[PDB]
């Protein structure tokens, strides 16, 4: 996350990392939607231009975390998957259309102060907070600079972090990319000009874009961190997997 | 991954100069060098090949996660505690070199306890 | 809020989401929750 700040403890109790088990490191972010169902990125799992296909026994989450790196006895999780479900029309060639993947726990985990789901959109709740302007939350591990002169060590955040970005309108997310965009995605970030920053960054993907309703007082997650042009680049925005829009597929898994 | 631009094609544009450059090529998932004209093309578009896999190749990332104190949590033998009830737990086995289970009690005990194979082989079986 | 999901294939947590144990649930605002329901009166 860039220009960020550390995220409170508890700020984001559906938070989880993706994790691989070999060379230890933090694949992507990812999202508690229930005690047994994870929601992720597509692109997370599965990228065969730098031959990406992770199995179940490739991986850990890690649910409940503040710090990226210290072992958080007693307050985090850590499991095992029982099924991985990709998108079957995941566009990972153009423009990875339909980024979007489902982790099924191996075992329920209970719930704590630090662990808790977030709400999936209904119809209504998409219609009344997605508007240009209304400002969403994102929170990851990944890089707090897009670049560094010496080392990936000196873009390393401590603690999760966190970022609000307004929702920016088609034209505008239109004309900032020579890629094609679709209506499973939305783009979100400031404007040159409006005098504030923020972005996802490498590291970020698959987490959590979630907005709180003013109706119910719940918090919904409405995209999944995706895509980008770099990291917090004028004239430049963040990409979101549209999460109501691919709910059927989400529900056809589950169900 | 994240960057968009990495799927873009290779795009000589319409001027007519030869300026070798690099751009990554998705059915091979390397950086290719291909023609540049000099004007116009996209983002998929870089002078060295270095550059190209900073952008485009599988990112350099850390690996300096913590694993439990060794001494605490992962030496020591397993130990039941004082209640009476039946809850699986697992520990790490110094001899072996395995996380094995065993039986806890649901008090006492030390660290070297944990709920699942996977969580005490991640902060067991690393330094 | 009513749930979406089938509890039998989606596990439990769906009746409670969204409600955060350490703000939510004990009327605790977060550091920086205000500005994204200021963004409502400002955007469309
Ligand atoms: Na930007």
């Amino acid at each position: 996350i860039v220009e960020g700040q550390d995220a409170e403890v508890g700020l984001s109790p559906w938070q989880v990392m993706l994790f691989r088990k070999s060379p230890q490191e933090l694949l992507c972010g990812a999202s508690l939607i229930s005690d047994r169902w994870v929601l992720t990125a597509a692109h997370c799992l599965l990228y065969p231009p730098w031959d990406k296909n992770f199995t179940v026994d490739d991986l850990l989450v890690r649910i409940g975390k503040h710090s990226r790196t210290r072992y958080e006895r007693k307050v985090e999780k850590i499991s095992m998957l029982d099924k991985i479900y990709i998108h079957p029309r995941y566009n990972w060639k153009e423009n990875l259309d339909r980024d979007i993947a489902l982790l099924k726990l191996k075992r329920p985990i209970e719930l704590s102060d630090y662990i808790h789901p977030v709400c999936l959109p209904d119809k209504q709740t998409a219609a009344k907070l997605l508007h240009a302007g209304f400002k969403g939350r994102v929170t990851g591990w990944g890089n707090r600079r897009e670049t560094w002169t010496t080392s990936v060590a000196e873009v390393q955040p401590s603690v999760l972090q966190v970022v609000n970005l307004p929702l920016v309108e088609r034209p505008v997310c239109k004309a900032s990319t020579r890629i094609r965009i679709t209506d499973n995605m939305f783009c979100a970030g400031y404007k040159p000009g409006e005098g504030k920053r923020g972005d996802a960054c490498e590291g970020d993907s698959g987490g959590p874009f979630v907005m709180k309703s003013p109706y119910n007082n719940r918090w919904y997650q409405m995209g999944i961190v995706s895509w980008g042009e770099g990291c917090d680049r004028d004239g430049k925005y963040g990409f979101y997997t549209h999460v109501f829009r691919l709910k059927k597929w989400i529900q056809k898994v589950i169900d | 991954q994240r960057n968009g631009f990495c799927r873009l094609p290779a795009d000589e544009g319409i001027c007519k100069a030869l300026i070798p450059r690099f751009y990554f090529n998705t059915e091979t998932g390397k950086c290719t060098m291909f023609s540049y004209g000099g004007c116009g093309g996209n983002e998929n578009n870089f002078e060295t090949i270095e550059e190209c896999q900073k952008a485009c190749g599988a990112p350099e990332r850390v690996n300096d996660f913590e694993s439990a104190d060794f001494k605490t949590g992962c030496e020591p033998a397993a130990d039941s505690g004082s209640c009476a009830g039946q809850l699986e737990r697992w520990f790490y086995n110094v001899q072996s070199g395995e996380c094995e289970t065993f039986v806890y009690g649901g008090c006492g005990g030390n660290d070297n306890n944990y709920e699942s194979e996977e969580e005490c082989e991640l902060v067991c079986k690393n330094m | 809020f009513q749930p979406f999901f089938n509890e039998k294939t989606f596990g439990a947590g769906e009746a409670d989401c969204g409600l955060r144990p350490l703000f939510e649930k004990k009327q605790v605002q977060d550091q920086t929750e205000k500005e994204l329901f200021e963004s409502y009166i400002e955007g469309r």
